[PDB]
Parts: C-alpha cells; sequence; structure tokens
RNA sequence: AAGGUGGCCCGGGGGCCCCGGGUGUUACAGCCCCGCCCCGGCAGCAGCAGCUCGCCGAAUCCCGGGGCC
RNA sequence: AACGCCGGGUUAAGGCGCCCGAUGCCGACGCUCAUCAGACCCCAGAAAAGGUGUUGGUUGAUAUAGACAGCAGGAUGGUGGCCAUGGAAGUCGGAAUCCGCUAAGGAGUGUGUAACAACUCACCUGCCGAAUCAACUAGCCCUGAAAAUGGAUGGCGCUGG
RNA sequence: UUUUGAUCCUUCGAUGUCGGCUCUUCCUAUCAUUGUGAAGCAGAAUUCACCAAGCGUUGGAUUGUUCACCCACUAAUAGG
C-alpha cells in the first residue's frame, strides 16, 4: 500500500557514500535504477545517483523535471523545507544519535546518577498503583 | 582489448610518412574508444590496416586526445551500430541505450553484449555512434521513459548491511 | 497497397460528398453482394452508394468539418450496419425503392430473431422418409398412403430464439425467408437537415 | 522486459458489499459469503470510489511471467460476483445404448449412488464437494442438475463423477456411454 | 519544437474546488538553436559546495605513528 | 618458480560461503528454474536434429486517414470459362487466372465431390480500438541421453548465487 | 564393451589354466503380472509405446561341451 511514491521534484535523505546525511531533490528518471539528482542549498552538486542508496521522504516541491539549478534554488527556498525537516521527529534523533556518540566521560557519569534516581522514583509511584488497582479490586 | 573501468574517447590522426613519390599524403581521423592513448593507437592501427595500405612502421601517428562530454548534464538516448563475430558466423547490428555520455553507453553495450551473447570484448568493432532523439528512438525499454509524469515505487527492499547486527531480536521490516 | 487503398476511399468520400450534399443512410445488414448488384443495377445512374471501415469514415468526416459541416451530424449515423446512400435525383421514391428491395435468401440457423418465425403447414415433397425431424418437436404428420401428410399447424419459434438445425431445415427446404435479408433505413440527410 | 506498469479496472454493481484484509477478499450480497486467499500472488489491490463501484488492481515492475496474473484475478472475482448473486446450474445428461443407468440420490444430493452401469456390480458412491447441491430434475428423463455458489466445487465434483464412470480396456470410439455435460448456465438469467 | 505550463473542449470527483482525456507554442511553468553587445561582464579554477570527468612534479615539500634489527 | 642456516617486508600462477589463512566491499550491469540443472588450461566424456520455454537481433509486409483475432451474415456471379480431355464446370493432367458488386467473393482449402448437393474454405459488413503478422539467426534451458559392490562439481551444500 | 580382432604398460625366484554342480547379490535394453496411453482395436485373440526390475522365468532325450536342436506343462519358459 503504497504512500510515498517517486516523483520529480521528491526529497531524499542520503543514506550512505560520500554525501552522506545530506538533502536532495530528484529532478529526472534515467533508467530502471538510476537517476539524476541535485541539491544546490545543501552544498551537494548536480550528479547521477542511483534509487538504491537513497531513501525517499514525503515532501514533494515543484518544479519542471529538466529544470536548471536556478529555478529549484528558488523553489526550495520558497517552501521552506530545511525548517520543516528540522521540525520532524525523524532530525531529533539523529541529533540524539550523535550525541550519545559525542557522549563526554563526566557526563556519562552525571547521566547514570540521573537514571538511578529517575528509576527510584517510577518503581515507587508504581508501586502504590498496583496496590491501588488491588484496593480497587477489593 | 579487456574494457576495465570505463572508456574514454579519443581524436586520433595519422598518416603515412613522406616518399620520394608524393610529399604530402591525407591525413586520417578515427574515434577509437579506449581506456589509454596506447591502446588506441594500437587499434587505430588495426582499423587503418584492415582499410588502407598502412601500418604503424611505415607512418606515424600526428595526434591523439582525449575528447569530453559537450553536455554532460543533459540525458541523451545514444544509438550505436556493431559489427559482431559469431562462434559461428559474423553479424551486424543495430542497438539503442540510454545513458548520459558516450562513455558510459558504450560500456553499457559492452555489458549487454556480454550478457546476452557471451561476445568477448576482442571481437566487437565499432562503426558508429549517434545521438538520437525521442522521436526517432525504436526500442520500447526506450520509449517507455518519454513520459512527464513518470512515477514509480520502491516495493521489495532487500536490506544491506546485513551483517553489521548478524545477531538481532527483531525481524526485519521492509515496507515503508 | 492498404494504405494507398484506403487513401483511394478518401478520394471518393471527398469528392462526392462536397459535390453532393444528400444521403440517406441506410443500412445493408447481412444482405448479399448478387442482390446487391440488382439493387445496384436499379439505382445505377441516379445513386451512389458507399460502405467502409469505421474509423476511415471518421477521419474523411473529420476532414469534412472544416468545409463542409453537413456531414457532422453523419458520425454518429455511420453505426451498426449502416451505409451512406448518397443522391441527386429523388429522395421519397429511392427511399421507398432501398426499403422495398431484398431478395429472399435462405433462413439462418442461428441469428436472433427479431419477431416471431413461422412454419406453415405444407407437404414435404418426397418419398419415404425420416419422419422423426418432425416429429421430434410436435408436429402432426400422416403417411397418407406412402406420401406423409401434416394434420395441424404449429408455430415453432418466437420472438428472440435461436434457429435451430432442426427447425431451419424446413426453411432451408422450402428457400423462403419469413424476412428478406435486406438494407435498413437509419435516417434521411438533405444539406444539414435530419429526418427521422 | 521488466515493464514499468500493468493494470486493470473491474467496475462492480451496487448490490454487493466487497471487503478485504489486505490480499484475503471477502463478498457478501444476496446467497451468501465468499472469501478468498491470494497471498501467493503479490498484487496491488485498491478498493477506490464512491458507490464502491470499482476495483482497480496495480502490478509495478513485472515481467511477461508476472502480467498473467491480472487478468486471472479480474475473472476469479468476476465469476465470485456470479457466484453470490445468481449461482451457478450445471447440466448433465446420462447417455446410454442398452443397459440403462439406474442413479439415486443420498444424502439431499450430496451424494450420488450409481447402480447398473454397463450391468457391473460395483457401484459408484461419489460423494460431492461441501456446498453442492445434486438434484434430479423434474420433466426430464436423464438429466443430473448441480447447483451451488462456487464453480470450481461444482466443476471439480462433475468430473468427480465423469471419470468415475470410465470404460476400461474398451474402444471407446464405439462405446459410447456415460454421463456427460450438456449446459452450463445459471440459476436466475440476467 | 514538445516528453505541452498556464487558457480552451470532453469526461469523473466534490457543491466554487480536485482528478483523468483532447487540440495547442508561451500566457502567471520551461526547453532548443543563430546572430550582434571589449572571447558580453563578474568571482573561483581539475575547485572543502571534504568524490562531475584526467595526466604529472628539477613544474614539490612538510609533519606524525607503528613494527623489526 | 628452481634451494647454504635464519629475522623482517612484498609479490607470481592461483584464490577469498564453511572445511581452509583472506571481502563480515551497503561492490556495478545483466541472463537462467531444470520431477537427470550448472560450476575454470592439460581433465578424465557426448552429437546431428528439434522447442508458440524464454531473451535479444535481421529482413520483409501491416498500422491511428486505424488493421489482426473474435463472435455472427454472405462465403458467390461471366460460367458448363476456354484449350486439354471423356471432364475439371472450385477439387487427374494440362491450358486457364480476366471481370462485376465491391466492404470482400478463387475458374477455389478440407470433409465431401468425375463437377454440384450436404458440411466447409480465401475474401468483408456488424461491434471492436494499438500496435499486429510472417520467414530467418544466434544466446541460456529443455528433449535427443542405457549397465552392472553403495557414490561423488574434492565434501558439506548453493537458486537477491 | 557380454563377441571378436589391433596393442604390450603390469606380473615368468609361478595370480592354479575349459565346462558342470552349489550359492548370494546386482543391472534393465519389460517375456509375463499391476496401472495406463495408440492401433488398418466391434468382442475375443494380437501388435506399438510410457512409469516400473519389488516378486517369478521349469521338468527331460542326445553331445565333455558353453552354444545348438527337439518333447511336455506353463502366466511366462527375456537377455546379462
Ligand atoms: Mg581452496
Ligand atoms: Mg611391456
Ligand atoms: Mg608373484
Ligand atoms: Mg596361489
Ligand atoms: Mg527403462
Ligand atoms: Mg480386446
Amino acid at each position: 500500500v503504497f504512500r510515498r511514491f517517486v516523483e520529480v521534484g521528491r526529497v531524499a535523505y542520503v543514506s550512505f557514500g560520500p554525501h552522506a546525511g545530506k538533502l536532495v531533490a530528484i529532478v529526472d528518471v534515467i533508467d530502471q535504477n538510476r537517476a539524476l539528482v541535485d541539491g544546490p542549498c545543501t552544498r551537494v552538486r548536480r550528479q547521477a545517483m542511483p534509487f538504491k542508496c537513497m531513501q525517499l521522504t514525503d515532501f514533494i516541491l515543484k518544479f519542471p523535471h529538466s529544470a536548471r539549478q536556478k529555478y529549484v534554488r528558488k523553489a526550495w527556498e520558497k517552501a521552506d523545507i530545511n525548517t520543516k525537516w528540522a521540525a520532524t521527529r525523524w532530525a531529533k534523533k539523529i541529533e540524539a544519535r550523535e550525541r550519545k556518540a559525542k557522549m563526554t566521560d563526566f557526563d556519562r557519569y552525571k547521566v547514570m546518577k540521573a537514571k538511578k534516581m529517575r528509576n527510584r522514583i517510577i518503581k515507587n509511584e508504581v508501586k502504590k498503583l498496583q496496590r491501588a488497582a488491588l484496593l480497587k479490586a477489593s | 582489448m579487456k574494457a576495465s573501468g570505463t572508456l574514454r574517447e579519443y581524436k586520433v590522426v595519422g598518416r603515412c610518412l613522406p616518399t620520394p613519390k608524393c610529399r604530402t599524403p591525407p591525413l586520417y581521423r578515427m574515434r577509437i574508444f579506449a581506456p589509454n592513448h596506447v591502446v588506441a593507437k594500437s587499434r587505430f592501427w588495426y582499423f587503418v590496416s584492415q582499410l588502407k595500405k598502412m601500418k604503424k612502421s611505415s607512418g606515424e601517428i600526428v595526434y591523439c586526445g582525449q575528447v569530453f562530454e559537450k553536455s554532460p548534464l543533459r540525458v541523451k538516448n545514444f544509438g550505436i551500430w556493431l559489427r559482431y563475430d559469431s562462434r559461428s558466423g559474423t553479424h551486424n547490428m543495430y542497438r539503442e541505450y540510454r545513458d548520459l555520455t558516450t562513455a558510459g553507453a558504450v560500456t553499457q553495450c559492452y555489458r549487454d553484449m556480454g550478457a546476452r551473447h557471451r561476445a568477448r570484448a576482442h571481437s566487437i568493432q565499432i562503426m558508429k555512434v549517434e545521438e538520437i532523439a525521442a522521436s526517432k528512438c525504436r526500442r520500447p525499454a526506450v520509449k517507455q521513459f518519454h513520459d512527464s509524469k513518470i512515477k514509480f515505487p520502491l516495493p521489495h527492499r532487500v536490506l544491506r548491511r546485513q551483517h553489521k547486527p548478524r545477531f538481532t531480536t527483531k525481524r526485519p521490516n521492509t515496507f515503508f | 497497397d492498404r494504405a494507398t487503398w484506403k487513401s483511394n476511399y478518401f478520394l471518393k468520400i471527398i469528392q462526392l460528398l462536397d459535390d453532393y450534399p444528400k444521403c440517406f443512410i441506410v443500412g445493408a445488414d447481412n444482405v448479399g453482394s448478387k442482390q446487391m448488384q440488382q439493387i445496384r443495377m436499379s439505382l445505377r445512374g441516379k445513386a451512389v452508394v458507399l460502405m467502409g471501415k469505421n474509423t476511415m469514415m471518421r477521419k474523411a468526416i473529420r476532414g469534412h468539418l472544416e468545409n463542409n459541416p453537413a456531414l457532422e451530424k453523419l458520425l454518429p449515423h455511420i453505426r451498426g450496419n449502416v451505409g451512406f446512400v448518397f443522391t441527386k435525383e429523388d429522395l421519397t421514391e429511392i427511399r421507398d425503392m432501398l426499403l422495398a428491395n431484398k431478395v429472399p435468401a435462405a433462413a439462418r440457423a442461428g441469428a436472433i430473431a427479431p419477431c416471431e418465425v413461422t412454419v406453415p403447414a405444407q407437404n414435404t415433397g418426397l418419398g419415404p422418409e425420416k419422419t422423426s425431424f418432425f416429429q421430434a418437436l410436435g408436429i402432426t404428420t400422416k403417411i397418407s398412403r406412402g406420401t406423409i401428410e401434416i394434420l395441424s399447424d404449429v408455430q415453432l419459434i418466437k420472438t428472440g430464439d435461436k434457429v435451430g438445425a432442426s427447425e431451419a431445415t424446413l426453411l432451408n427446404m422450402l428457400n423462403i425467408s419469413p424476412f428478406s435479408f435486406g438494407l435498413i433505413i437509419q435516417q434521411v440527410f438533405d444539406n444539414g437537415s435530419i429526418y427521422n | 522486459m521488466k515493464t514499468i506498469l500493468s493494470n486493470q479496472t473491474v467496475d462492480i454493481p451496487e448490490n454487493v458489499d466487497i471487503s478485504l484484509k489486505g490480499r484475503t477478499v471477502i463478498v457478501k450480497g444476496p446467497r451468501g459469503t465468499l472469501r478468498r486467499d491470494f497471498n501467493h500472488i503479490n498484487v496491488e489491490l485498491s478498493l477506490l470510489g464512491k458507490k464502491k463501484k470499482r476495483l482497480r488492481v496495480d502490478k509495478w515492475w513485472g515481467n511477461r511471467k508476472e502480467l498473467a496474473t491480472v487478468r486471472t484475478i479480474c475473472s476469479h472475482v468476476q465469476n465470485m460476483i456470479k457466484g453470490v448473486t445468481l449461482g451457478f446450474r450445471y447440466k448433465m445428461r446420462s447417455v446410454y445404448a442398452h443397459f440403462p443407468i439406474n442413479v439415486v440420490i443420498q444424502e439431499n444430493g450430496s451424494l450420488v449412488e450409481i447402480r447398473n452401469f454397463l450391468g457391473e456390480k460395483y457401484i459408484r458412491r461419489v460423494r460431492m464437494r461441501p456446498g453442492v447441491a445434486c438434484s434430479v430434475s423434474q420433466a426430464q428423463k436423464d438429466e443430473l442438475v448441480l447447483e451451488g455458489n462456487d464453480i470450481e466445487l461444482v466443476s471439480n465434483s462433475a468430473a468427480l463423477i465423469q471419470q468415475a464412470t470410465t470404460v476400461k480396456n474398451k474402444d471407446i470410439r464405439k462405446f459410447l456411454d456415460g454421463i456427460y455435460v450438456s449446459e452450463k448456465g445459471t440459476v436466475q438469467q440476467a
């Protein structure tokens, strides 16, 4: 039950390769397994790129199938995609992933202490709730 | 000739050297697809040898240059004419591929001829390469792509980085 | 070649249609060509008859729509077994002649029935033969001294019924169609004017 | 080659009320229900439109082998509609030369005893499939009538009785005995 | 000129708006080619918009890390 | 590729699922399903001829001014065509093979006929609406392919290899 | 490769050389049986072909004979 379709104008997130972590629009189709791609505002050159590597989102900035890079830059700024991106939850769990790699040892210790406490509180409240449901039953 | 990596296109010209009979022989140009100027010069000599009274020793090569793609970001539909040797017999072809560059296309031809006919690279001679317009394109695999509102999904998505866990709990999904 | 004969059809269709502006869209349904030659022999000089490929008429008429709009109403009319009957001489006499002229051909064991088909009571015209074809159905047939005689009259086929071979055989023997193969009128057309 | 796309629509009438859990289809109406699993086939079955007037069935990136599975579905669904609305009457006449075949029905048209076939002492206790109603017609001497919704089950049970009454070691071109299917039709016409 | 954008006509989906189909040449979307404006003019340049395509260093040098003796 | 006894580095021909050191590359493009599949010089075994299995090619006809199936209806007129002959009246031989309505109708595919009858054929109207048809060629697979202790792509096994 | 021939790599300080008897297992290119297709197959009888080798395939006169020929029963008196 397909929801996202490869349509000229659709935005894709680059999984791996040289241009990792970058957003980019599908300009055109060559064949079954190879497409013309360009992302002017994110510092990615006009180039070929196979569908294998990419994984498409639910945004479709509108432009003609052969439109030269000018009209794309204007349409991109016009829609203001980058901000809606940063609003998406996706990017947030990406930044979390990265902060977790960046995790310092001192922060790691402060975090362990925070966990320890937050979980003792939860344990207390949950046990009172279970006795409460028994009280409700009784 | 092994077609390693991806070909270039080279503009070779050459001639027979002067003689007392004829002081200024005519120049001859070709369009060699080849990885480098060394194998280019060799193949040039083979074709000239097939057509004209001319060897490498009796002559000299005047100029070998690389020739760039003058329109590399436009997409094109190339039309190739062939000449191949079967196990038994020889046969002419006309084949249409859909690529951006002459070199990328010629590569794709080599790989297709290899798949579909087990034709080894040495047997094959390239005789004409013409960029051809969508109107004049005959083959339906090409013809189907000329449509403004092309649309298709990615249905079954085989996983890559299979071994990076090698051992998980959750069975992997492939539907998004 | 077929491409040039079609363009030739376009060469007939444009000259007669531009010069003559008046057609009787009659329908030559299952009529034979020998019967057609007798009707053409009747309307040889005065009338000019036409059939053809439906799309051949579609584009010849779409070409006509730029110059003469009179054939705009013809596009839907060439449907069913339909053909044009161009005519200059007179309209009512050719309409009555075209509706009349039908040669009674053999009865078809298979086509649909518009109305009831009938089988009158009449002798077979043979010696001692197999009575099972008539007595299978339900018709009184007696052996009037050797020769078979029919007692009672019964109507076999009703409105909209497939004509079997057995029920077909007596019409094939008589060679007398209840309704003749023919040419059915659709609409009259006089210089951009429809007649029902 | 890999054909980018094929599809084919079936415009259904308003009487029927289909629904689907993915591939498994369910169809209800007057005569009853009909489920049918397609999990082996791998296609997109979109049920679009108000008044449920049409089914559409996509098939992305198919080769010659995979294109054949579209129209086969279209037809299986259409026959399913016939089975729910109208049903299926399979007629079949008992042909014989000399020895008459004494037929009798057991279990309200579920089972069929067939005696005195070629004067054989063996007797053929043929069992019909579930959801099938055997019945001897009236106003006809040699006439079975098999009624039901599913054409598959009906027709298989027909062939069961047909191949059950088969002449072994004999010239079949001459000995033209046994039951044979004559007229396939429906219970109520349309 | 067209892999046809707005306009026009037909449908099909809603009660002015959305989706298919048909002509057609810029109109509130574009593409293609020739000529003339100091190779039209401006940075930058085999481009850290860290991989659009190469061959090289008397036209090239520096720093760091591991192993063995 | 040629050797005195050793430490370190790098290579050749071969290879990199596990046995068995090495890809646990996010490697690139394609073909193929086998109720006897296939797997690397010398090598330890198989062919001519087929295939509406399938993938490509060539040539020649057909196509939007719109076929080819399909269902139906006609499915035939000069005419018993002349020469042969005995008769070719559509259906040994042999000469014939032009015309008509035309949407199309042969001096005729079969059953059945010395030729008609009866059933039946090429050819076209009705609806139908885009691509269709014929002959060749080479690629993989299959058929063609039978022997004796229980048995061998090196084994295990392998079908997004 | 169950005939026959062509060859000489192995063994001549020795591999016991023809037939019959007895006994096991094995191959299938199916003689018969089981199931089925095709016949110039009406039934009977008889021919051709597919799956299939699990179970059967004799008693005697003459000849050292293997082989050959014959009498008698049989469902069958197939081959290695
Ligand atoms: Mg190894
Ligand atoms: Mg020796
Ligand atoms: Mg010894
Ligand atoms: Mg000894
Ligand atoms: Mg065998
Ligand atoms: Mg018998």
